[PDB]
């Protein structure tokens, strides 16, 4: 039961992972919803490639390091891969 | 002291407090007054004991007074000695978890509501910090109660 | 299956169901002649709130779904001071 | 006992139509009430239910007199309303206490309705769900002490169901919940801690509204028990989070929100 965001330059994604898994799962269940193959995507996480299916903890996120708080920002490419374009969110404005 | 505590009059044993008594002396098997006290539920002698310091020590049947008052069902002597400044979380739920048991078999008191809420509370304590979560030791199956193998999560409670 | 949140930002904040669906005005606004009925964009329009909080109004969707029975264990959710007084609004809004 | 109960509401009944002070009356009613029921005797329905309605119209009466008049007669006029107030819980108590049938129930839940509806308080701020928790409230020294215990898990019940106002505030801000979660005797009497805590938050109160010292229900628990029970109980909602940490951090919060929200932020 670890919680991840799959985020792309504008989109943003919300799934839950079992900690016994691995990534295919993941790949899989974001293949459903975005419609594009499992090959073309790219978890370019932390400006850093991943692999396919071998493992979930070697990836970089944990069950403590990602948390329903505040979920560990995965990003996604495409083939052309894509370069890391994440559109930050807006900037709150300065408290008083 | 222990006849005095066990029976129905405090002010004997107000009498006997007030000039240095022995409120930590063991009796014939463990009790010092206290096990006597809590015993038939008389909750202004073991506040008056518990205030001069007689301490809580096993009895011969490794019973601390906390745990003869949840023994024979009395709420009032259980919430007075959960309160002592060393209770300790194990035997604060064994207490309650005695304490709910014993309502639900008994004559005189009999409460299945206060047997359920009870248990679990004393469950609820138990599962609450999830870090150091406080588990049961659950014995094996006895085959005269049912075929029950006790209740260790709330959900089967 | 899946809710497609937008923010006045343009960020889309793709999520579960049973996750958008703990809000009420999210269910006030899938359900009416927002339905959609095909189960593959489900989009709802925010054109008032930003995406931050948008962001810590999904982190709180998952927050919520995860923990509902879990003792005292319950995690601090965290708000920054910035994104208070937006969030508040934002879950009256909302009726989270 | 009939002869006697049907004596003593006669004799209200004509001190009410001369519209004359019956607090004590009350008072000495509902103590002969506790009495009969310390006899364990079947209790009639339609005195009960004649008596709340003469109770509120004597609480409606007296905050009439203590509306405008002297202040030595001022202090007076606030002694004898807060004894009727008292009183009118202790008839409460014996009317949930004893049996009634459906119509009689009913009556004595209007009854109940409208002294809720007129929202009596006492010095302190205490409306009638205030005192029915607070194990601080006053019982007579006569029968009264023997059946009319508070807080009382039939009593908070009954008006929860007329319809009292859960989140209602003290001089000092204490909810209905800021009360029952200090009780002292957690242990001993976990029947009217988890059954009237069980019943204010299903009712529709704040568990996390803050008195004038800033203090939530969990934060003014004296027990481990209140606060193991009250977090049963509470559901989290992101308006509270968010209302809490603005009010943590200090944040201006005037007429940047919405003013049915400037009053959430004032206790959240």
């Amino acid at each position: 039961d670890v919680f991840l965001m799959i985020r792309r330059h504008k989109t943003t994604i919300f799934t839950d992972a079992k900690e016994s898994s691995t990534v295919f799962e993941l790949k899989r269940i974001v293949e459903g919803i975005l419609k594009r193959p499992p090959d073309e995507q790219r978890l370019y996480k932390d400006d850093q490639l991943l692999d396919d299916g071998k493992t979930l903890g070697e990836c970089g996120f944990t069950s403590q390091t990602a948390r329903p708080q505040a979920p560990a920002t995965v990003g996604l490419a495409f083939r052309a891969f894509e370069a890391l374009c994440i559109e930050p969110f807006s900037s709150p404005p300065e408290l008083p | 002291l222990m006849i005095a505590a066990y029976k129905g009059h405090t002010d004997v044993v107000r009498y006997l407090l007030e000039q240095r008594a022995d409120p930590n002396a063991k009796a014939h098997c463990g009790a010092t007054a206290l096990h006597f006290a809590a015993e038939a539920g008389h909750i202004d002698i073991v506040k008056e004991l518990i205030k001069w310091r007689a301490a809580i020590v096993v009895n011969g049947h490794g019973m601390t007074p906390l745990k003869v008052a949840a023994e024979s069902c009395k709420a009032d002597v259980v919430e007075l000695l959960l309160s002592h400044a060393d209770c300790d979380r194990r035997s604060r739920i064994e207490a309650l978890e005695l304490l709910g048991a014993s309502f639900a078999n008994d004559r005189e008191n009999y409460d299945i509501i206060k047997t359920y809420h009870y248990l679990y509370l004393a469950m609820l304590e138990r599962f609450q910090d999830g870090d150091n979560i406080l588990e049961k030791e659950v014995l094996p199956p006895i085959h005269a109660y049912g075929n029950r193998t006790e209740c260790r999560n709330p959900q089967e409670l | 299956m899946y809710v497609k949140l937008i923010s006045s930002d343009g960020h889309e904040f793709i999520v579960k169901r049973e996750h958008a669906l703990t809000s009420g005005t999210i269910k006030a606004m899938l359900s009416g002649p927002g339905q959609f009925a095909e189960n593959e964009t489900n989009e709802v329009n925010f054109r008032e709130i930003p995406s931050h909080v948008l962001s810590k109004v999904c982190m709180y969707f998952t927050y919520k779904v995860r923990y509902t029975n879990s003792s005292t264990e319950i995690p601090e959710f965290p708000i920054a001071p910035e994104i208070a007084l937006e969030l508040l609004m934002a879950a009256n809004f909302l009726d989270c | 006992f009939e002869q006697c109960i049907k004596l003593w509401l006669h004799a209200l009944h004509l001190r009410q139509k001369g519209n004359r002070n019956t607090h004590k009356d009350l008072l000495r009613f509902a103590q002969v009430f506790s009495q009969m029921i310390h006899l364990n005797e079947t209790v009639k329905a339609p005195d009960i239910e004649c008596v709340l309605r003469c109770s509120v119209l004597e609480i409606e009466q007296s905050m009439n007199r203590v509306k405008n008049i002297s202040d030595a007669d001022v202090h007076n006029a606030m002694d004898n309303y807060e004894c009727n107030l008292y009183t009118f819980l202790y008839l409460v108590c014996i009317s949930t206490k004893t049996q009634c049938s459906e119509e009689d129930q009913c009556k004595i839940n209007k009854q109940i309705y409208n002294l809720i509806h007129l929202d009596p308080r006492t010095r302190e701020g205490f409306t009638l769900l205030h005192l029915a928790v607070n194990s601080n409230t006053p019982v007579d020294d006569f029968h009264t002490n023997d059946v009319c215990s508070f807080p009382n898990a039939l009593v908070t019940k009954l008006l929860l169901d007329c319809g009292a106002e859960v989140n209602a505030v003290d001089n000092e801000g204490n909810s209905a919940l800021h009360i029952i979660v200090q009780y002292n005797r957690p242990i001993s009497d976990f029947l009217t801690l988890h059954s009237i805590i069980i019943s204010l938050v299903e009712a529709g109160a704040h568990t996390d509204m803050t008195n004038k010292q800033n203090k939530t229900p969990l934060d003014k628990s004296t027990t481990g028990v209140s606060e193991i029970l009250l977090k049963t109980q509470m559901k989290m909602s992101l308006k509270c989070l968010a209302a809490r940490a603005v009010r943590a951090n200090d944040i201006n919060y005037q007429d940047q929100i919405p003013r049915t929200l400037e009053e959430f932020v004032g206790f959240h």
